[PDB]
């Protein structure tokens, strides 16, 4: 049951050559055509090639002062190794046509760090209009050191040191099994091993490898050092998406902290110590990742200069608030219109749209950067090419530190502070003239763990032989992950006259810790979409039935490029790699429940689909609406003026079944 | 509905006589009997009246100085103020009978601070043999201004200052109701305004009145101050019985805190700031309670000296474990007796038995004093008489500060590091040779909260007129946990027809983690259910056995109301007099989820061994020479608990109705 779609044997053409990158990454087969090619290409030969002159020159001159080397830790968050991946990423964008690009990928795969190179293989087929349509398999595929322990990245090791099992039953004790040709290793979460404070209890969240990919998609399809003039309509609105992004994880989040009774993300200081540290259990093939002990004085002598930083950078925001109305960036700004979300969202990401640039330049020092550096507590960098990794360094890493966590609900919280003020939608902007919700029914919501493998083959070296024959993937990891059933949502609606109209589905908390009822004026920002759609109304009484798996905003699992290969020798590609990307997965759509059924609400809200005066189709199928995204809940609410006859809070309970413990799938007998 | 004891009449006269003296704690009425009795009782001319000629005369050396006046706050952690209750204390112990008793409590209830009295006066009741079956009314309803919140406390006053209610109906939005013609008034437990963090999820366990209540008792069992000498064999047992005592509340509590999601009992050091605070909504005649706010700095200027006398008192433990051989206070004790345990407890307690002597003197120093004065955040006394209350300074209120369970949990911890020199439990000493535990079912095991009333018209004053008549009637009611019966099946096999004891402790299944406890990491976390002789048959047999019949819990105390209805029939509640000292049944089971919270079940079965007749001054000292807790009073090898004559079992505590106190307190 994968959700399939066809395609024309060059499509399957392109579609393998790009592919063929992401096989053996670290390696090279010297007898495959990519080397052949990757060897001899001529760069400066082919400069007609390019719809960019002097990006060429640029590389050009950039490649002979040379390059990162091989093997180490390329990360985006380092000046000069953000400038050579924008570099390449240029040479890539500009490509003729498929052809050029692809001679030049090669060349980039052979003589590339491969970090650097994956890094903007990933964006350019993204980004490329000619690319629109291809599939990219899924980033733990293709960085499994990322999304894996130390524990089982050794096991791992260790078979293929030993060339297979010695003991079939004492690998079995370890989790270690064959099936078929394959090497299935079974995988804790690192609560399993390690308890260090309570964000332990959310690991199967925080370590989920959809979760973590996802936020590695995201970063992709817009970079925050790229203009986004490549999308158009989204460009006023960058700040908004920005916002919404976090605003809506930090919800998601927040949900499992509720129902692992864990309240608030907690506030820091710049110049106080922070709460709960975070110990990686991830391997660097050259280095450890940095270690945050509980209670890291985040002001010590060698982040002195980072916090004054950090501190101006708040400040000046502090100072833009209680000026409501100023000229900053060369451009005036009013706090009362809405549309400033634009700059407020720039402002904080730091992206090249806040200077009206294409690509961010050094000097343009970012909060968040800095942000992650301070909190990632390593040890300062020992040259341009050569830094301590933490979490925070890597968009696969970022969400297993509960320190993310923080710095962007301090973002948000200082955005939420901007959004006081924007005048609360009145009465009249969200009454639906003669449309009343009478009901609203939903099935039963259960979570429950079920497991799921994924290819690990990358971060294993194969011998010379292995790489001819082809036998490079066979490492599978077997890891539970949450999941839940398919339920349903009934809504029944009234209306006199038939029209066009927006059905929009909500979830949102209950009660606080205290166990009182949220109210919306404190609370509107803690609701997490579900489902946007539109349909027909008719004179008199509908019934509107959606299924969660119709829900617009996630997507199904990406299917392993082994099964890709497969799927291209009949003509086929999984639609929701495709064009559903960036998603996030429906898996993960519900927190985990409690077995006697946790309590939450589900806002239900219908309003007119009047024309379609400005929709997004750029970059996100999602706003088709001149609508603020999150709409209505994307300002402050007054729970007086806000309750019309078309929406309906329901309170709705989440179950779970069989073990609650991801730990308990893992255990041998 | 609840136990009765038939009770003669001479009984009912004295019993009455006691009862009286709890009218209107706050006021005197000039024409009870306590009063004239009082007017006529000549203090100077009755050295006849006493027992003890040095007890006399040491009270009239400071009666002809002066006590605490009328209506300050009285605590038994200041000094001179203890020196004066304990007086009082000797005088009404040694009075010749009970005549004599009753005059001298007249005479203290007329021209001594109420506080004063009152603690003296139940410590006495409990501790006069001539009195020990006698019944007291609960100190909620003898101090019921430390156990309302102020909320409550205005309404009331503002219902008595208006003479009762304007109208119904805005009295009702109010939470004042009238039935029978008394005042009844709903009352909350605290929101994040008095508890300022995530301790605030179990107010509705430790404001509850049974549970300070119980505090309370227990310290007026055996204080601190007093030897044990009434007690014969027990006194070798009394630091036994401290540990006992804490370790079992503070596993109550941990169980508390894991059904609310909440983890282990915070560590802290002197020297540090402390987390998490508490405000306490009380006030003195003076005073408002002194407040801890969050992340509260202990070392300060006015706690340098208190500070490095405690660091002392505890590295002072740590250097007799260093030496083994340690010896304080006469002889040279040995770590592997028990003169050793008897010891430790008293150690930690600085009781009148470390010392040898019959009553704590001036000098002598109390680490849990100093701990209580420098975590309750007040300022220092103004003079000897007047301090500063903070709930750490009454029995009545210390189980409503969370820093309370964090001192305590921190001398568990150094008295367990202790426990590392006794030698463990073998498999010889744990067998039942011939016998064997087969199966263990529960009925469901269920939580819910239910109205509870008291009368809290001791802190409410009273007119010359309506004195006359001893005036009752203002009502608090609270929501107040509580559980369901249910019956414990044990499924035995024996060779032999043989006398046994059976007990019962719960104990967490998991940890916060969801991890399974081991042993030798929980044995300090079960606490005892029931304890009790059966007589076992050769072969195939079956014990059931009720919660109601739980030998460690009570049931609810009656108000003094009920107290004289029944008095009226010859009737006397059977739990107010056999265990007062009790934890009350209600909270026997921490709350329960929709979904049903996993915890463990420990039944042991060892040998009865006849062991003859005493009379101790708690229901925890049962008629049996193992020590308290056993086999859970010492650390465990794991592989020695799994003797076919004990059994572990998972049940699954329910919980049923509202989940939240507060939502029985919503007016329409
Ligand atoms: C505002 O603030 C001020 C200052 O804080 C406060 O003033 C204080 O008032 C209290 C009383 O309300 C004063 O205390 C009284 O003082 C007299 C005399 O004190 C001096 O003489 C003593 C002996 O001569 C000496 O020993 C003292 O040290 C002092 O120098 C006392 O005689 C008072 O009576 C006693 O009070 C006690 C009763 O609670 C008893 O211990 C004592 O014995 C009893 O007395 C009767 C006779 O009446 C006897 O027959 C019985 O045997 C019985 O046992 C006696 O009654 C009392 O101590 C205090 O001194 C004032 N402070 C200052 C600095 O002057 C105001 O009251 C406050 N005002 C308001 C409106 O709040
Ligand atoms: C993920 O995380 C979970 C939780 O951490 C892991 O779950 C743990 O898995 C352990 C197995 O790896 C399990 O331990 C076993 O418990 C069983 C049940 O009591 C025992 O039978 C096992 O004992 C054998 O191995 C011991 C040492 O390895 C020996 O000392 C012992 O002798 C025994 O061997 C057998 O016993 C006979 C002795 O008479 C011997 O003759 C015979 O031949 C046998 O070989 C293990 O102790 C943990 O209990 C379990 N934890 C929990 C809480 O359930 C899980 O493994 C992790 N998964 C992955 C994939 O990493």
């Amino acid at each position: 049951t994968i959700k399939t779609k066809n395609v024309d044997a060059v499509f399957v053409e392109k579609q393998k050559k790009i592919l063929s990158f992401f096989q053996d990454v670290s390696q090279l087969n010297t007898d495959d055509e990519y080397y052949k090619i990757g060897k001899d290409y001529d760069i400066e030969m082919n400069m007609d090639n390019y719809t960019n002159k002097k990006a060429v020159e640029e590389f050009l001159k950039m490649y002979r002062t040379g390059f990162m080397p091989k093997n180490l830790e390329f990360s985006v968050f380092y000046d000069k190794m953000r400038d050579e991946a924008i570099a390449l990423f240029h040479l890539f964008y500009y490509a003729k046509d498929f052809e050029t690009f692809y001679k030049t990928a090669c060349f980039a795969r052979v003589h590339l760090n491969q970090g650097q190179f994956l890094y903007a293989f990933y964006i350019a087929v993204i980004q490329r209009s000619d690319c629109h349509g291809f599939v990219v398999p899924a980033p733990y595929e293709v960085y499994p050191k990322m999304f894996m322990n130390m524990e089982v990245l050794q096991k791992i090791y260790v078979t293929k040191m030993q060339d297979g099992l010695i003991n079939p039953e004492a690998a079995a004790k370890y989790g270690i099994h064959k099936e078929n040709d394959y090497f299935v290793y079974k995988a804790n979460y690192s609560n399993a091993v390690l308890y260090n404070n309570e964000e332990q209890r959310l690991t199967y969240f925080t370590e989920d490898i959809g979760m973590n990919a996802y936020y590695y998609y995201f970063h992709s399809h817009l970079p925050f050092w790229w203009t986004s003039e490549k999308y158009g309509a989204l460009k006023e609105r960058r700040g908004e998406v920005y916002f919404y992004f976090y605003q809506q994880l930090l919800a998601r989040y927040y949900f499992e902290r509720l129902t692992n009774g864990l309240g608030k993300i907690p506030e820091f200081s710049w110049y106080s110590p922070i709460k709960t540290g975070y110990y990686p259990l991830m391997l660097t093939k050259f280095t450890p990742f940095a270690q945050r002990p509980d209670y890291y004085n985040l002001h010590t002598e060698e982040n002195y200069e980072r916090v004054r930083f950090l501190d101006t950078y708040e400040k000046t925001f502090v100072q833009f608030l209680q000026k409501d109305h100023f000229e900053a960036f060369g451009q005036k700004i009013d706090f009362h219109d809405p549309k400033a979300i634009n700059f407020v969202g720039n402002y904080w990401q730091d992206n090249a749209d806040l200077y009206g640039e294409e690509v961010t330049k050094d000097y343009q020092r970012s909060y968040e950067v800095f942000a992650r550096r301070v909190l990632g507590a390593a040890p300062m960098p020992f040259d341009k090419y050569t830094f301590m990794p933490s979490a925070m360094d890597f968009y696969q890493t970022s969400l297993r530190d509960p320190a993310f966590y923080q710095l962007y609900n301090r973002i948000v919280e200082y955005i939420v502070e901007f959004k006081q003020y924007l005048k609360p939608y009145t009465q009249d902007k969200l009454y639906f003239d003669g449309v009343k919700i009478t009901d609203v029914k939903v099935d039963k919501l259960t979570t429950f763990f079920e497991n799921f493998e994924f290819d690990a083959s990358n971060s294993v070296y194969f011998s010379k032989e292995e790489i001819k024959n082809n036998h490079v993937h066979d490492v599978k990891v077997r890891q539970p992950r949450l999941n839940h059933s398919p339920f349903n949502v009934n809504i029944e609606v009234d209306s006199n006259v038939a029209s066009d109209a927006v059905v929009k589905i909500f979830l949102a908390p209950k009660y606080d810790d205290n166990g009182i009822p949220l109210t919306l004026e404190d609370n509107w920002m803690k609701f997490f979409e579900l489902d946007w759609f539109t349909t027909k109304l008719t004179a008199g009484q509908n019934k509107i039935i959606r299924n969660s798996n119709e829900f617009v905003i996630f997507k199904e699992d990406s299917v392993p490029m082994t099964e890709i290969m497969k799927m291209l020798d009949e003509g086929k590609v999984p639609f929701d790699m495709s064009e559903e990307f960036c998603y996030m997965p429906k898996r993960l759509m519900l927190p985990r429940g409690t077995e006697g059924g946790f309590p939450f609400q589900l806002f239900v809200f219908v309003y007119p689909f009047d024309n379609k005066g400005k929709d997004l189709a750029p970059f996100e199928s999602f706003v088709l609406d001149n609508k603020p995204l999150g709409f209505p809940l994307d300002r402050p609410v007054v729970d007086a003026l806000f309750k019309v006859p078309n929406m309906y809070f329901k309170d709705i309970f989440i179950y779970h079944e069989g073990e609650r413990f991801p730990y308990k799938f893992n255990i041998p007998s | 509905e609840f136990k009765t004891t038939p009770v003669d009449a001479a009984f009912v006269e004295k019993q009455k006589k006691i009862l009286s003296l709890f009218y209107n704690v706050n006021e005197i009425s000039y024409e009870a009997e306590y009063y004239k009795v009082a007017q006529d009782f000549n203090i100077e001319a009755s050295k006849d009246c006493y027992t003890n000629m040095k007890a006399y005369e040491n009270f009239m050396m400071m009666y002809k100085v002066g006590f605490l006046p009328k209506n300050l706050e009285f605590s038994i952690f200041y000094e001179k103020m203890r020196e004066e209750a304990i007086a009082l204390f000797k005088l009404f112990y040694y009075a010749k009978d009970f005549e004599c008793f009753y005059k001298t409590a007249c005479y203290a209830r007329v021209y001594m601070n109420q506080g004063m009295f009152l603690y003296a006066y139940y410590i006495a009741i409990i501790q006069r043999s001539d009195t020990a079956s006698f019944v007291l009314p609960a100190p909620y309803e003898a101090y019921p201004q430390y156990f309302v919140n102020m909320e409550v406390k205005n309404k009331m006053d503002y219902v008595k200052m208006m003479d009762g209610c304007l109208d119904e109906k805005i009295c009702y939005n109010y939470g004042i109701i009238k039935e029978n013609e008394q005042f009844v008034m709903y009352a909350n437990y605290s929101n994040s305004l008095t508890y300022p963090n995530n301790e605030d999820r179990i107010a509705y366990l430790t404001e509850d009145v049974g549970l300070n209540a119980y505090y309370y008792y227990f310290h007026s069992h055996l204080p601190f101050w007093w030897n044990s000498g009434k007690y014969g064999a027990f006194k070798e047992r009394r630091g036994e019985i401290y540990f006992f005592f804490y370790q079992q509340l503070l596993a109550r509590y941990y169980m508390e805190r894991l059904t609310n999601g909440l983890g282990k009992i915070p560590e802290f050091s002197w020297y540090s700031p402390l987390r998490t605070g508490y405000l306490p909504p009380f006030n003195s005649f003076y005073y408002p309670f002194a407040q801890r706010s969050n992340d509260y700095e202990l070392h300060t200027e006015k706690n340098y000296e208190e500070i490095r006398f405690l660091d002392i008192y505890e590295k002072t433990f740590f250097q007799y474990l260093q030496q083994g051989h340690f010896k304080a206070f006469d002889k040279k004790i040995d770590l592997h007796s028990s003169k050793a345990v008897n010891f430790v407890g008293n150690y930690w307690q600085t009781n009148a038995d470390l010392f040898e002597e019959d009553f704590l003197q001036f000098y002598q120093r109390s680490y849990e004093v100093n701990a209580r004065r420098v975590l309750g955040a007040a300022p220092k006394p103004f003079n000897q008489y007047t301090f500063i209350p903070s709930a750490l300074d009454f029995y009545q209120t210390s189980a409503r500060d969370p820093a309370f369970y964090q001192l305590y949990k921190r001398i568990v911890q150094y008295i367990i590091e202790f426990k590392q020199y006794q030698v463990p439990y073998t498999q010889e000493a744990l067998h039942f040779v011939g016998l064997k535990i087969s199966d263990v079912k529960v009925d469901k095991m269920v939580t819910f909260f239910d109205h509870f009333d008291f009368d809290a018209f001791n802190t409410v004053y009273f007119s010359k007129e309506e004195l006359k008549s001893s005036p009752h009637g203002y009502k608090v009611r609270q929501p107040r946990l509580n559980h369901k019966p249910f019956t414990v099946t044990i499924d035995i096999k024996s060779d032999v027809a043989t006398n046994a004891v059976v007990k019962m402790f719960l104990g967490p299944k998991y940890d916060e983690n969801g991890f399974p406890f081991s042993l030798e990491d929980n044995w300090m976390n079960f606490y005892e259910l029931d304890w009790f002789v059966q007589k076992v048959n050769p072969g195939q047999s079956q014990i059931t056995r009720s919660s109601t019949d739980f030998a460690f819990f009570k049931e609810d105390s009656l108000p003094m109301a009920e107290i004289y209805k029944l008095l009226d029939q010859g009737k006397i509640p059977t739990d107010m007099f056999n265990s007062s000292d009790t934890m009350p049944s209600r909270l026997m089971l921490p709350k329960g989820t929709y979904d049903g919270f996993p915890f463990q079940l420990f039944v042991f079965v060892y040998p009865y061994e006849p062991t003859p007749k005493e009379s101790e001054p708690f229901k925890a000292v049962v008629p049996d020479n193992k020590p308290f807790g056993y086999p859970f009073d010492r650390p465990v090898l794991p592989q020695y608990f799994k003797q076919p004559n004990m059994f572990f079992k998972k049940v699954l505590v329910y919980h049923e109705g509202e989940l939240f106190p507060y939502l029985f307190n919503i007016p329409h």
